DNA sequence: TATAATGGGA
């Protein structure tokens, strides 16, 4: 459609580290500037 | 070695003699009829005097309150009628100790069924469901040994654990037979013809019923999966499943061609009335995912079948026309 | 792992948490004043299953006895280690024999 | 070399065929099979570098 | 909206493990031989980890 | 018995004889000792780590040093679950976790034959033994039956965390292969922690003699 | 649903 790329919000290999890792049950913390949870997964892995 | 310490466990629980194998059964059978003589006496269910006579023997720790209530209220009876809780309370001893007298017998006749998908321990603890059902309504009083009906209930909960487990893929217990019947014969014809048959002839030696074509679909159930894991070559760097395409997963060019043809058809429908545009939307399943028969279109905006198919059809030529100008929707069309 | 982090928190060699995750051994969570071998038992204590149900369900031992032959003692009467509950069939442990099997009457 | 590993494990295939079946009369036919030699020969020519 | 800075690893616990999970798979099987659709309670039922 | 005329005078188990009409007590503590993963965690839900932490410190003043090196490796053990909010029972599972499907895939490739991941077996070994110790407390069964199958269970756990660790690898039939666990997923060459690092293969790139 | 069958195997 004559766009630009756009960047990915959150790389597919960030994901599946995180579900494999917490597949070994460990709790994977994804953290922004202040140390608040980010939330990588949008409303599609969140309940 | 997880079966030298089991086998060293059940060693530890000598056998027992005729007199005890009786007695034990004895007791269970007096235990079970001093229950169903309580649910008439006290009045409820048989499971629930099966499981608090369990409880107050196999362990000590809802269980504050309706277990020790329930239990309350059997010691708060009659003298003539606390000696059923009292018979059916060594009844149940008799029964955990039947069952570990003959744990052995388990391992005997587990040992036979290795190698076909089960390890050594789920042979035997499955095993061990069948001694606990043959011991739960085994009768002494036919003067049989207790090992003859137990062996027939191990081999069933082993047989029917192998039919239910083994496979990745469940497969139906008849199939399971049937696939072990294909087999055994595939391995005495190789040894007869020194190679592997044909479909033809191994369905001429299964007998009536069995096809070249029956024998290959069979057969074709019968095999395990791949691993996506099988290493491919020397090299440790590829897996089989590294090499295997992602057929069900759109690739970009699809994603974008189903976006652009519905980018495409909702230009191509604005070039109707509203109507027209909603009465194709509902016939074609484009709301809701349900091709709309005439009828409900009709109930929809008040108006009869005939009245929404001359509808759909000026709304199609009128496409058509735009079409054939624009020629924006030719392709898509494989 | 190579140095166990349930084994240090505890102070349990790997040897020792092995026969406790896997069951060959049972672990004292409160011992209740029990007793074995002259020295009690302290807690995290380890214990074989045959000193548990020994500790637990009590010890007794049962002597078979050659067909036909009567005992020197009686029902539920008390025992003396060395005594002579049948001849021959010398006591082990003090306690109360029970006859359990009964041929004649 | 690969032949005699293939008669080596067609060996196998004939001591242990021996403590079954009814061992005074067995033809060696039904105690030879093609499959040890076979897979040997196939393992050398298709697989070996 | 904001921008992952720091990751933090830690351990799991149960109610924190359920947190995670869609649902409980209760049976070992997967999917069915003759349809080839998921099982209800197995390992790629839809009813818990999504739609196919 | 006889609303108080009779009573035990000492402790132990009872057992009513009903053909002698005694009632006898064999000497028997009411003693609790477990075995498995519940007994270490009761004891790791019981451990005050503020103590502990004190006791290690008491003991690393101490000349010997041995018992002071042992007291320091002990503390730092301690003080990562006190600086952290680690609560030291969580390394035992009650639940354990279930990758999401499309990583373990199960497709049919072509000839119609079925490929799946290592993972779902050793899943599903462990579905198995965890529902049979289910139907198998709820059916009263003898304490020897029971602790084989939670033999068996934490066999099964590990072998979905880390196949070969600890005991023989399972193993599909018809191979020696070990099933891939989740911790081959992470570690090794082609685990997760080297696949962005060992570079991939790009779309929009192409080759030619120059 | 019942003859009896009771500690593995590389």
């Amino acid at each position: 459609k004559g766009e630009d790329v756009p960047e990915p919000s959150v790389p597919e290999s960030f994901r599946v580290l995180v579900k494999e890792l917490q597949a070994l049950a460990l709790d994977v913390q994804t953290l922004d500037e202040k140390d608040n949870p980010v939330d990588i997964f949008e409303g599609l892995a969140s309940k | 070695d997880p079966v030298r310490q089991y086998l060293h466990e059940i060693g530890q629980v000598p056998l027992l003699t005729l007199e005890e194998e009786i007695d034990l059964a004895r007791k269970v059978e007096e235990g079970m009829e001093a229950i169903k003589k309580l649910s008439e006496a006290t009045g409820l269910d048989q499971e629930l005097i099966r499981e608090v006579v369990r409880a107050k023997i196999l362990g000590t720790a809802p269980d504050p309150k309706t277990v020790e209530e329930v239990d309350g209220k059997l010691k708060s009876l009659p003298k003539e009628l606390k000696r059923y809780l009292h018979i059916a309370r060594e009844g149940e001893a008799a029964r955990q100790h039947l069952i570990e007298a003959n744990l052995r017998l388990v391992v005997s006749i587990a040992k036979k069924y290795t190698g076909r998908g089960l390890s050594f321990l789920d042979l035997i603890q499955e095993g061990n469901q069948g001694l606990i059902r043959a011991v739960e309504k085994f009768e002494y009083k036919r003067r049989f040994k207790f090992s003859t009906y137990a062996t027939w209930w191990i081999r069933q909960a082993i047989n029917r654990a192998i039919a239910d487990q083994a496979r990745t893929i469940r497969i139906p217990v008849h199939m399971v037979e049937t696939i072990n019947k294909l087999s055994r014969t595939a391995r005495q014809l190789q040894q007869e013809l020194g190679r592997e048959p044909s479909y033809e002839e191994i369905a001429e030696a299964m007998g009536p019923g069995w096809d070249a074509k029956r024998v290959e679909e069979t057969l074709k159930i019968a095999q395990e999966p791949v691993s996506l894991e099988t290493p491919i070559g020397d090299e440790k760097d590829s897996f089989y499943g590294d090499f295997i395409p992602d057929e069900n997963l759109p690739s970009p060019v699809e994603a974008a061609a189903q976006s652009l043809l519905s980018e495409e058809l909702e230009k191509a429908l604005s070039k109707l009335s509203e109507r027209e545009a909603m009465v194709l939307k509902l016939r074609k399943g484009l709301i809701d995912g349900r091709e709309h028969t005439l009828e409900e279109v009709g109930a929809y905006f008040g108006v009869t079948r005939e009245r929404i198919r001359q509808i759909e059809n000026k709304a199609l030529r009128k496409l058509k026309y735009h079409e054939s100008r624009t020629r924006k929707l030719r392709d898509f069309l494989e | 792992d190579v140095p166990s982090k349930i084994g240090t928190l505890l102070d349990l060699s790997a040897t020792e948490l092995e026969q406790v995750l896997y069951f060959n051994k049972y672990i004292v969570l409160d011992p209740k004043g029990a007793v074995l071998d002259g020295v009690p038992v302290e807690k995290r204590q380890l214990l074989t299953d045959e000193e548990y149900r020994e500790l637990r369900y009590g010890k007794q031992e049962t002597y078979p006895l050659p067909a036909g032959v009567d005992a020197l003692v009686k029902d539920g009467e008390e025992v003396v280690k060395g005594q002579e509950l049948a001849p021959g069939v010398v006591s082990r442990m003090d306690g109360v024999a029970l006859y359990r099997f009964p041929r004649r009457v | 070399d690969q032949f005699r590993v293939g008669l080596a494990r067609l060996a196998r295939g004939v001591r242990e065929r021996m403590v079954m079946g009814s061992p005074d009369t067995l033809t060696p036919a039904k105690l030879v099979n093609s499959r040890p030699l076979e897979a040997a020969l196939r393992e050398f020519f298709s697989r070996s570098q | 909206k904001k921008e992952v800075r720091k990751v933090r690893i830690a351990l799991a616990s149960p109610e924190k493990i359920r947190s995670w999970s869609y649902g409980e798979v209760e049976k070992p099987e997967t999917i069915n031989y003759r349809t080839l659709k998921p099982e209800r309670d197995g390992l790629f039922d839809e009813r818990i980890f999504g739609p196919i | 018995a006889d609303g108080g005329k009779v009573k035990s005078e000492i402790y132990g188990r009872v057992e009513v004889d009903l053909v002698r009409n005694v009632v006898r007590v064999v000497e028997s503590y009411d003693i609790d000792a477990r075995m498995g993963a519940e007994a270490i965690q009761e004891l790791l839900k019981e451990l005050d780590l503020e103590k502990l932490e004190r006791e290690l410190l008491e003991e690393m003043k101490h000349p010997s040093r041995a018992r002071r090196a042992k007291a320091r490796k002990r503390l730092e053990v301690v003080r990562a679950f006190l600086d952290s909010g680690n609560r030291p029972e969580w390394m035992i599972l009650e639940a354990v976790p279930v990758l999401p499907p499309d990583l373990r895939p199960m497709v049919q490739v072509d000839g119609g034959r079925f490929a799946t991941s290592d993972l779902n077996d050793l899943y599903r070994r462990l579905i198995n033994r965890n529902n049979r110790l289910k139907k198998l407390l709820a059916q009263g069964a003898p304490e020897i039956i029971i602790r084989n199958e939670k033999r068996m269970l934490q066999e099964a756990v590990d072998a979905v965390i880390d196949n070969g660790r600890r005991g023989s690898p399972v193993t599909n039939p018809g191979s020696e292969r070990p099933l891939r666990s989740l911790t081959d997923i992470l570690s090794g060459k082609q685990g997760r922690f080297r696949q962005n690092l060992l570079g991939k293969r790009v779309d929009y790139s192409g080759r030619s003699v120059i």
